[PDB]
């Protein structure tokens, strides 16, 4: 027989082929072969259900579809399935793999006795052998759960997005879990901007023992109360009183301390670790983890189970016993408990073979070697003996004041040996062995000034931790949430920290007001739990979908109504005194999907009195200083102006090289604005950075009726070049003869000759649409020699054919910045080229 | 001509060599072939 195994990745195909062999043919079904419709390719409801594909009213008929370019793979798979006798669906463990397997099954057909569903948590010889030995049936319940999730997300996206376009702005999007993540980020932004840092001082003391050892302490009580001076003068007075006073070590405390290793990684823990230690965010972490799994070195990277197989435990215990030895074993395995709702059938993220060191990963990029090293170190650590520390605490008294030191010294290191700390902590030091009731001699003392930390801005990993705490989303979702909140323009990530765009605040407020049930964290968690119940087969998918859809439709039909009826409030204006360059009027501050901008109230006046003039802002970037550490965010908050009408901080924008604009955090709910010539941090336009040959200024990339094009930033220069098929920058035009006699082949347009730094090329009169480009032939140029400008005529003089009679083409040598002509046969270069050396054509072999 | 009496030699200060030069050359091109012009 020949048995066909269908696997999503090609790398997964290669790795599984390593262990399957000659009896099995492995075919890589790249991605989702079958998906709901995307492109355009009571009639309003009909068009809505055709756009969705899903029809919620007619019992969720789905109209799945197979996307452009999948059909080739579908044909190949069908042919192989006709050839093969048993078809093996070896997708990944999770619901996405089950959905892919179901799609494959349904396309190929023959369902009942021709499909085996293979389930392995690692691509290794023993795991694959055990998986193929007894294959499973396709678990339709998990497929139904995945379909339910997909249907919910498409229902919410397509039904909400036109509402947001009408009320707020075109080019918005919405999503069930996405909106709740944006709500989390916006709530933290509001907590931060509300915060008003207090000020507190601290004093530090330097002391020597009678035995000449040296000790440094911190001062924490005055008059038996907490020591916390409010101002400089108070601190200086305290320092004086301290210096005058005489010090004695009235307290001597000691105690052992133990530290246990961390649990083996679940996906959220792996993302947090990779962010903190290696700096990888979410996308890079999961991409490298997927590569490491597909290569076969680590277990499946979507898990919330800390469980480990007996095989894993025995392997790692063997490794510890052999390398480290008995002191680091310890006597019995370190158990770790995952959530009761976790996929306890799954394993943790662990090495597939503990002896494979990270350096040995010849075929993994260095970042993936680092991620594997992190996984390996954690896995080894988790089973080792706890570290052992002994700790000393000292308190010293002088006058009205008491001052403290704490120190720990490290005496067995077992798990810390494999998994060291990134840096020494404040308590990772040696306090000298002062006696109980010892004496001390004194050295000069230092004050310090501090401002209370605001709540810390989310990192990608700390947002994933927050989601994991609340129960919003699941291990497979987290990377998609973190990506989509950025891609959709409601949140931006900078300094590895999350910042919330004003449009995210507007949309968050509107969605909270209208769709309070959808946006509430508890109902999101309960929905996720109900999908988990579906996957358990505790619940019926269509049922919960109907319940969701009924509630959602009630809330939508309420929300659609007029604002006086109680629907979604419009994007209300806030108004400021500035003169519109077209009509001088007062100007107001506005938010669009593009950003935050300055608009003139004539936009709301009918055509007769309409004004479309707009002014375009650049926000000040916060530049957090890594060297300031924990201070870096606090000082950023200190840097901001504060609104006159309210305590909320203000956010800053640049309107002229002479002028700068401050806007309140609760805009447009708060209407405070400030204008100042003083100019904090500034930015500008970008795109393929090109140099304008006409004025030497910077040239940027812009699109529109000219589609992909490049225009110079100088207001005195309107020079424009164009993007072509296979070149960067943008040859301008100079010779944009609309050669009507050369027709396009992929479209009905006609070719036009353009010039630029890339060279001389032919492009469709509709590059924005046709975007069809090809290099001209010498015979083609000779056909239309007359239309060529005076300079380019030399190209027409170049020899049209090589000595072999093949046809020539005009090319641009970037290393020499000159045009030449080269011949090609069968699409490959013939190796013959002619250049123009001193008024004659030097032809020769390349 | 210059009626020098002796010859002196020393290391070249960068300001001195920059003072010698009547310009900086920044690109590898040598001579045009379309017209024999630099
Ligand atoms: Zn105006
Ligand atoms: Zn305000
Ligand atoms: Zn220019």
């Amino acid at each position: 027989g020949k048995a066909l195994v269908i696997v999503e990745s090609p790398a997964k195909a290669k790795t599984i082929n390593k262990y399957l062999g000659s009896d099995y043919v492995v075919k890589s079904s790249v991605g989702h072969i079958r998906d709901l419709p995307t492109s355009g390719s009571k009639d309003e409801r009909g068009a809505l259900v055709n756009r969705m594909g899903v029809d919620p009213w007619h019992n969720w008929e789905a109209h799945y579809e197979v996307l452009p370019g999948k059909e080739k793979v579908v044909s190949e798979l069908k042919q192989l399935a006709e050839k093969a006798d048993h078809i093996y669906l070896a997708t990944d463990l999770d619901r996405e793999g089950e959905a892919i397997a179901w799609h494959l099954r349904e396309v190929i057909g023959g369902d009942d006795a021709r499909y085996s569903r293979v389930v392995f948590n690692e691509i290794t010889k023993n795991a694959i052998r055990q998986a193929f030995n007894k294959p499973g049936e396709l678990n339709i319940d998990r497929v139904n759960a995945q379909q339910a999730r997909r249907f919910m997300d498409r229902v919410v996206g397509y039904m909400v997005s036109p509402l947001l376009w009408k009320k707020i702005a075109r080019g918005l999007s919405a999503g069930r879990v996405q909106s709740v993540a944006v709500r989390l980020v916006v709530e933290r932004e509001r907590e931060i901007k509300a915060f008003v840092p207090e000020e507190f001082w601290e004093v530090d003391a330097s002391t020597t023992t009678p035995s000449g050892e040296a000790l440094a302490l911190q001062v924490t009580h005055q008059n038996d109360k907490p020591f916390r001076p409010v101002n400089k003068e108070q601190t200086q007075a305290a320092v004086s009183l301290l210096e005058k006073a005489r010090y004695s070590v009235l307290e001597r405390e000691d105690k052992p301390t133990t530290s246990k290793p961390g649990a083996p990684f679940i996906t959220s823990t792996l993302q947090q670790a990779a962010s903190t230690r290696l700096g990888f965010g979410v996308k890079k972490t999961m991409m490298m983890a997927q590569r490491l799994y597909e290569a076969g070195y680590i277990t499946y990277m979507r898990t919330d189970s800390t469980n480990l197989s007996q095989d894993a435990v025995n392997m790692v215990r063997g490794y510890i016993s052999d390398n480290f030895g008995k002191k680091y074993l310890p006597e019995s395995p370190n158990q770790y408990a995952s959530k009761e709702n976790s996929q306890e059938a799954h394993e943790a993220i662990r090495p597939s073979d503990v002896n494979v060191m990270a350096e040995s990963l010849k075929d993994m990029e260095a970042d993936a070697q680092k991620l594997y090293q992190l996984i390996w170190r954690q896995f080894v650590a988790c089973q080792m003996t706890p570290a052992k520390y002994d700790s000393t605490t000292l308190t010293v008294g002088a006058g009205d004041f008491r001052l403290k030191a704490r120190g720990r010294i490290l005496r067995f290191d077992g798990w810390t040996k494999v998994m060291p700390a990134l840096r020494k902590g404040d308590e990772d030091r040696i306090l000298p062995a002062v006696n109980k009731g010892d004496a001390l001699t004194l050295v000069e003392l230092t004050p310090a000034q501090h401002f209370t930390k605001p709540p810390a801005r989310f990192s990608e990993a700390s947002l994933v931790k927050e989601l994991e705490k609340r129960g919003i989303g699941r291990p497979s979702t987290y990377a998609s949430i973190i990506s989509t909140i950025q891609d959709r323009g409601y949140v931006r990530v900078e300094n590895r920290r999350f910042y919330a765009e004003k449009m995210g605040e507007i949309v968050t407020d509107r969605l909270e007001e209208n769709f309070r049930e959808l946006m509430n964290y508890d109902f999101t968690a309960q929905m996720e739990n109900s999908l988990d119940q579906v996957a358990n087969h505790e619940a019926e998918w269509k049922a919960v979908l109907d319940h969701f859809f009924s509630d959602f439709t009630q809330q939508l039909d309420k929300a659609e109504k007029d604002p006086e009826e109680g629907g979604m409030r419009p994007n209300q204006m806030v108004l400021t005194s500035i003169d519109c360059p077209t009509c001088g009027r007062k100007m107001g501050i506005r938010t669009a999907s593009t950003g935050v901008f300055l608009g003139c109230s004539g936009y709301a006046l009918p055509p007769k009195e309409r004004c479309k003039t707009t002014i375009n802002l650049v926000p000040e970037n916060e530049v957090l200083n890594v060297l300031e550490g924990e201070d870096a965010e606090t000082n950023a908050l200190r840097a901001k102006r504060r609104c006159p009408k309210c305590g909320t901080a203000m956010d800053s924008y640049l309107i002229d090289p002479k002028r700068k604009l401050h806007v309140c955090g609760n805009n447009p709910t708060c209407d405070g604005y400030e204008i100042e010539e003083g100019e904090f941090r500034i930015k500008g336009y970008d795109g393929p950075i090109v140099e304008c040959e006409k004025c030497g200024s910077e040239m940027h990339l812009k699109m529109g009726r000219f589609g992909k094009y490049m225009a110079c930033t100088n207001e005195e220069c309107k020079n424009t070049r164009k993007i072509l098929r296979n070149g960067e920058v943008a040859p301008p035009k100079e010779d944009p003869v609309p050669l009507p006699e050369l027709p396009c082949e992929k479209s009905d347009a006609y070719f036009v000759l353009r010039d630029g730094a890339a060279g001389v090329f032919l492009a469709a009169n509709t590059f924005p649409k046709s975007r069809e480009t090809r290099a001209p032939l010498v015979e083609e140029l000779y056909r239309f020699r007359d239309r060529l400008p005076e300079k380019l005529r030399y190209l027409a003089d170049a020899p049209q054919q090589d000595p072999e009679g093949n046809k020539t083409m005009v090319r641009f040598s970037r290393k020499t910045k000159q045009q030449y002509v080269s011949s090609e046969k069968d699409g490959k270069a013939t190796g013959w080229s002619a250049f123009y050396v001193d008024g004659k054509w030097v032809e020769g072999k390349k | 001509t210059e009626e020098f009496d002796a010859i002196k030699i020393a290391l070249a200060s960068p300001d001195m060599i920059r003072s010698w030069s009547f310009g900086e050359v920044k690109k590898p091109e040598t001579i045009n072939y379309r017209t024999f012009k630099p």
